[PDB]
């Protein structure tokens, strides 16, 4: 209509770490507009694998949000490939579920 | 000059050649 939409709503990353997911987007194109890198990140993907996300976990845990290593490396997954279809690959049934 | 807000720094090249070899 007349509103924005938040391009992380395709992919995981629940609304409470869309800030946070906009910041790390920022940070790994290395600049000084939120929606514009995070655009150009999600199409370049590349460059996240170049950022720490260790020491970003540690600054969230001394600004107080406790550990989040693992919340940050899948928000970066997640840019990475937005929502990936995790179920295993289609196979064909083999001789025994054949039978 | 100081009101730069905390920005997420690079891995060190220690890291990028050393957790490359894991996936």
């Amino acid at each position: 209509t007349d509103s924005y939409i938040e391009v992380l709503d395709g992919s995981r990353v629940h609304p409470e770490t869309y800030e946070w997911a906009r910041k790390m987007a920022v940070d790994a194109l290395e600049y000084d507009n939120p929606a514009g890198a995070l655009e150009e990140i999600l199409e370049n993907p590349e460059r996240l694998k170049d950022l720490d996300l260790d020491a970003f976990a540690e600054e969230l845990e001394r600004q107080g949000y406790g550990d989040k290593h693992i919340t940050l490396y899948d928000i970066r997954a997640e840019l990475s490939c937005r929502y990936k279809d995790l179920r295993t690959a289609y196979r064909s049934p083999n001789t025994e579920e054949i039978f | 000059d100081l009101k730069e807000v905390y920005r997420i720094p690079k891995k060190s090249q220690t890291e990028k050649e050393n957790t490359t070899t894991e996936r």
